[PDB]
């Protein structure tokens, strides 16, 4: 799809066969959402942005459908109030800026 | 990572 | 351009006869700096991130090129950790997502 930008850009995801909403934030350099059960082991990791810091889990190589196009790549989840992907993920879907 | 808006 | 998201998407902005360079961030609803040169009077704004909300200076009617694209809008001199175009900027210049 083309996604104009008058609005935040949400669109569906499918993650651990739940679907779910998510911003598609190309100033995101990873994917964080909000805390579910994912497969596998997790590592602790910190991420920043805009007010601070925040404590999250990380899961590598975890499949992810955006819009129905499939992804598999690391998902962070913790505290965030709303659910990101960020360019690990947008990249592996073909995403691109255009103007 | 660093994760930007609101 | 048609610009894919392998590394941050840094472009040149100029304002005031200053080049800077900042992030097309489609996850931010605005424009932030962390300084611009000599801007004047402001108005306090509140906005928020993944860490919590910070305090921010608002300055109405900018004139800002954006990869050489001329655009107006409000820019917010803030504690960012990276300058960023939001969505208030990126729909000036017609930029969209596009997979
Ligand atoms: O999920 C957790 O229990 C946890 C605890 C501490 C840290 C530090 C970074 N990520 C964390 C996750």
């Amino acid at each position: 799809p083309q996604i104009t930008l008058w609005k935040r850009p949400l669109v569906t995801i499918k993650i651990g066969g739940q679907l779910k909403e998510a911003l598609l934030d190309t100033g995101a350099d990873d994917t964080v959402l909000e805390e579910m059960n994912l497969p596998g082991r997790w590592k602790p990791k910190m991420i920043g942005g805009i007010g601070g810091f925040i404590k999250v889990r990380q899961y590598d190589q975890i499949l992810i459908e955006i819009c129905g196009h499939k992804a598999i790549g690391t998902v962070l989840v913790g505290p965030t109030p709303v659910n990101i992907i960020g360019r690990n993920l947008l990249t592996q879907i073909g995403c691109t800026l255009n103007f | 990572x660093v994760v930007x808006a609101x």
